[PDB]
């Protein structure tokens, strides 16, 4: 079994903790308390471990510099189900500082959190890779997110690791010091991972928005959302689908380029509870759905830039010859360079939800991501260039050529991705 | 591990202090004149040491006052330890040089001894909280040597002061502007955060939001408590996302020096069910961004924003809080530079008598004109020297009176300034 | 891209300006503080400079020679979207006097204004033309309007100008020396614009009461009605319709001889809050209403009087042979010499309002002008026989003879719109 080890980095990436692995726990016929609940399906051993006893337990780390994420996910949201030996705890949290995340006080932990990584790493024959999941909002997960992957890239050079990095919205997440840490951020992601994937909080507000005008909704469909997208993203890691069947595979099929790693996705229905009643989603409305402007998280519109890498995977019946002509049928909405044939690829693995008929998610590798940069990058320099709150950083060790670098290096990212639409 | 130290420091400070821990032993389920309880909620280990069934409030309670504890048992029972009580001799008489310079060296060690005893029950400190007034003896120059010798103790240690400032009409005694410049000096040089709050602007709030016909101090005092316990809700609360002390002075001071803060909360109800269940966000948002719920004598909504931070417990649907605050920023005003305008932050837990509840915190530059009277008014009677034996004589030279009104003129000329440059900071 | 400068000047030209900036800013995606809102739609460029950062920036200047229509517009009505540094200001107003804005005040403001607009001409490659929104009625309007246009043409000499003239009513917006400000400035546009728009405020206020009958309406409808007006004028300068491509092709389409340039126009539905529930306006249905006596904004019947040109510019789709058996069913109703066919041009371009199935504006070459140029000048002729109230004028350089001058004029010019009439 290649097993994959999950790293839950800062306040966000733990919230979502108790939805992805309830997710997955489901998927697998696993109840919350790591017991069998009848036949197992999939390759429950790729993400769990198995204990002496007949418990399942997930293969996961929470890393946290305060105390609160961990405690109410361990104690209140889902209980006796994660390995108290395999949380991390600081005390001072991060003042929403990349610095204490990166250089001042996270460093501290290091010895613990690399310890705890190779207790889990000895477990298993055959490592495939490693997943973190992390805000690139606030200073833990901005700052040791990036701290951690660079300590595993140095120990184990010869694995896949990837990250979900989620960037918060300019509103019911915002901070008046985001674009620093983004931007501080973004510049170690850039060396860190080998595939990255960004999530936009604003789209799936207003995507969800959109889905629930006709209702309540529930307040907890955000997280679910968001926790869904990343267990879609590893359904093919789990079950024997034929595509992204690792980690390595997914790296081949999506980055050309070193640094051009960094991807977006799409996901129909968004939530089972989103679309219910009558949902039979012929294969043909599926793949179209998965090109639209409301199923893809991020501010992007396919039609307005270049795409280098497009892969769609389906669960559930999906017919060839139709996945073919909704793929022929995209015509220019669905466009790449001229040094590259359309080498969009599509296929279906094995569905787990009851209450639907099909699904899917896609994963792209979209000039577009340029644009999320660019917004970014706007609003730090507007603030760098007037020293707003540089005083918090540069007091905790940030000389100041530290975000003049980061400056530099992630304008050069954003002119490589535009490359092809000049 | 954000465990947080109050220090009070006299008459205002120490009412004012009283009616917040009352209210926070009504959250938690803590009996307010005992501390004792059975059954509590929330994460009291913030603000209480417990030992056995009985919730120590963590507060350094400091007079000059021959009497202070005494005057506590009185209107307090038994929830305050009497240890971490310090008594005085005699008094300031509403003069800062005697709360400042001839307290008596005893008085202050006696503090300090009492504050580095609740330091030291603390797996971390979360940030000091210090309530007081600025026109006292106590509460002002003692209450600024604390905040002295505090920040030299522990440096990178967030400092929040609540403070009663003049009233923008009529003053309280002639002496008032020297002890405010002073005191608003030290604020200037040792406060990480201070929020200014005033008595005119929370009268006409009890006058005018509160069922309470012609309220005294007593209901006053519970406005302002109703600030701070609605500041203190996510540390309090916990929540998997949080704000601590220090993620406040992160993101709502830009620079140094510009750290005043005014304070807004809505609704405001007496206990009781004497509330009406509006449940809106959207209304408690426009509510608490206009002028009416300011606790201080200024006006917001003609100012310019540099930040600030909305805080929403309860209910609060996330859909509601966007289009709110998408009405906020639309109507008003913010500096170009700061891009993201907002902190915003919500905890799941109910204030005890309202579903719903906001508070607001922010730098908003319209402050100045609160400092900018303090100072004219003091710039008369330094030029006449009228009452000013009363502070040379008492070991502050004419040097010290003066720096104090040059480190205040700094701040309202940076406020100033960078307001005014603004204006086309988007073009 | 084409790029049109417009110039608000006087006291009603400036109070328009947020009404038909919002409009621009919400029919192309941006919001009012110039950042963009999701996808930019149309060529923004023609109206809008873009900045050294992210914010669109709308490519105007507002003329007052009192402080006060500027100080409410950039201060209260909408912050922060007009550039401070290309607002004009006097400070005695013109006590309602076409001499103050022509003459003797005005004039001292020559400098500033022309180096302003200058400044705003040099960040163009293309510049297409001039747009001057003004009341005649007032001093500021009728006097600064005609000396900034000729100040203009003598610079600019191959720009297409057009003015936008909003001729004030009988009633809310009276004054006892309208008529002479009136003739006065027509004396002047008639030498200085290449197309002059005229829109008369009696007809939208009884056009607007009549949809309004069977409701309480708003205050606000009578200005949105007039700024949209201007709006949908100019729809074609901004997407890439099939007609009124340019300014200069308004000019061919309509304007015949130099002086015959005044037109007419009519609108359906007027405003979107007035047509509200079930608005599914058939192509048929919308271009009957575009010739009713209740969409004209002139006190003109169509069928009393004679075209000399026509043209009809719709939104949304809107067949072609609809349009087509709109017009051969006109019959009689419009009517040209016999010297001209029936040169009726009509076809559709882009729709932006969500609440709309389709919409248009027509612009009119028809003597019916003749009409409202003769009432007006009757009322000078009661006036200037007797010498009411031209004390003032003569007070601030005015020499008689000025007068007798515009008085001319405009009567040679009522006599030639009515040629075809005999
Ligand atoms: N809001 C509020 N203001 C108070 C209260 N008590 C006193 N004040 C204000 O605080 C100012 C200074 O008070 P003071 O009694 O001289 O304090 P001390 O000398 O420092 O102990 C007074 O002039 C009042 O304006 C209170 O209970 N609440």
């Amino acid at each position: 079994a290649r097993e994959v080890i999950t790293i839950h980095v800062g306040e966000l990436g733990i919230q979502i903790a108790p939805n992805f692995w309830k997710y997955l726990c489901d998927e697998h016929n696993i109840d919350y308390k790591g017991q069998e609940k009848g036949k197992i399906r999939g390759v429950i051993d790729n993400f769990f471990e198995k204990a002496s006893i007949g418990k399942w337990i997930p293969r996961t780390i929470l890393v946290d510099l305060g105390p609160n994420a961990i405690r109410k996910v361990t104690k209140k949201d889902m209980k006796d189900f994660f390995d108290p030996k395999r949380c991390v705890m600081g005390l001072a949290g991060d003042a929403n500082l990349f610095a204490k995340g990166y250089y001042s006080y996270g460093t501290r932990f290091m010895e613990e959190i690399m310890d705890k990584i190779q207790k889990e790493v000895d477990q298993t024959e055959h490592l495939q890779g490693f997943i973190v999941v992390h805000s690139i909002g606030d200073g833990t997960g901005a700052g040791l997110a990036p701290l951690i992957m660079e300590a595993i890239k140095k120990k184990h050079p010869k694995l896949v690791m990837m990250s979900y990095s989620i960037v918060p919205s300019q509103n019911m997440d915002c901070s008046t010091i985001l674009p620093y840490n983004a931007i501080l951020s973004l510049d170690k992601l850039t060396s860190c991972a080998d595939i990255s994937m960004i999530i936009d909080n604003d789209s799936i507000y207003r995507i969800v928005a959109t889905q629930g005008k006709e209702n309540e909704l529930s307040e907890s469909i955000f997280d679910q959302v968001l926790a869904k997208a990343l267990v879609e993203i590893t359904a093919t890691l789990r079950f024997n689908s034929p595509l992204n069947r690792s980690m390595m595979e997914m790296s081949t099929n999506l980055v050309p380029f070193p640094r051009n790693h960094f991807l977006m996705t799409s996901m129909s229905p968004l939530e089972t509870s989103l679309t219910s009643a009558h949902q039979k989603i012929e294969t043909k409305e599926l793949m179209q759905d998965l090109i639209d402007q409301d199923h893809i998280l991020a501010p992007i519109t396919v039609e307005k830039g270049v795409f280098t890498a497009f892969v769609i995977a389906l669960r559930g019946e999906n017919p060839h010859s139709i996945l073919q002509n909704s793929i022929k049928g995209f015509g220019d909405r669905v466009k790449f360079s001229e040094i590259f044939p359309t080498a969009i690829k599509a296929d279906s693995t094995t569905l787990t939800d009851e209450k639907l008929a099909r699904s899917g998610i896609t994963l792209m590798n979209h000039s577009g991501v340029a644009n999320l940069f660019q917004f970014l990058l706007t609003q730090f320099e507007l603030m760098y260039d007037h020293d707003a709150f540089t005083t918090w950083y540069y007091q905790e060790g940030m000389q100041p050529s530290e975000f003049e670098a980061a400056k530099n290096n992630i304008q050069k990212l954003i002119t490589e991705y535009k490359q092809d639409e000049y | 591990a954000g465990e947080i130290v109050c220090i009070q420091v006299g008459q205002a400070g120490n009412q004012i202090a009283g009616a917040f821990w009352q209210k926070i032993c009504a959250e938690h389920g803590i009996d307010p004149v005992n501390g004792k309880a059975i059954d509590v909620v929330g994460d009291t280990d913030i603000f209480f040491n417990t030992i056995g069934d009985k919730y120590i409030p963590r507060a350094v309670v400091v007079d000059l006052e021959p009497a202070v504890v005494e005057n506590i048992r009185e209107k307090f029972g038994t929830l305050f330890d009497p240890k971490s009580i310090v008594s005085g001799a005699d008094g300031a008489g509403n003069n800062f040089a005697i709360g400042f310079n001839e307290h008596g060296a005893e008085t202050l060690e006696k503090v300090m001894q009492v504050v580095e005893q609740r330091v030291s029950e603390t797996e971390s400190i979360g940030g000091f909280i210090l309530t007081h007034s600025c026109g006292g003896g106590t509460g002002s120059g003692f209450g600024s040597k604390i905040l002295k010798t505090i920040r030299e103790r522990y440096p990178k240690v967030p400092i929040f002061t609540f403070s009663i400032f003049p009233s923008p009409k009529i003053s309280e005694t002639v002496v008032e502007p020297y002890n405010a410049i002073m005191t608003l000096s030290n604020l200037i040089k040792y406060a990480s955060c201070s929020i200014v709050l005033d008595n005119e602007a929370l009268f006409s709030i009890a006058e005018k939001k509160l069922e309470v016909e012609n309220p005294s101090l007593e209901d006053l005092n519970l406005i302002i408590a109703q600030v701070l316990t609605n500041v203190t809700a996510s540390l309090r609360f916990s929540g998997t996302l949080n704000l601590d002390l220090g993620k406040l002075v992160t993101n709502l001071v830009p620079f140094s020096n510009l750290h005043f803060l005014m304070a807004s909360t809505a609704p405001l109800v007496l206990a009781g069910k004497e509330s009406y269940e509006k449940m809106t966000a959207k209304e408690l948002s426009a509510q608490v961004f206009g002028d009416e719920y300011i606790c201080a004598a200024c006006k917001p909504t003609t100012g310019r924003y540099l930040a600030a931070s909305v805080l929403f417990r309860g209910a609060v649907k996330t859909s509601d809080v966007n289009e709110a605050m998408a009405t906020v920023k639309e109507q008003n005003s913010f500096v170009n530079w700061i891009p993201t305008g907002f902190k915003i932050s919500k905890s799941e837990t109910s204030p005890k008598d309202s579903a719903l509840g906001v508070i607001m915190l922010g730098n908003n530059s319209e402050i100045v004109s609160v400092f900018e009277r303090i100072g004219a008014n003091f710039d008369r009677l330094w030029s006449r020297k009228a009452f000013a034996h009363w502070f040379t004589d008492s070991g502050f030279e004419e040097k010290d009176l003066d720096d104090a009104r040059a480190l205040v003129q700094k701040v309202i000329d940076d406020y100033r300034k960078l307001t005014e440059d603004a204006e086309n900071l988007y073009f």
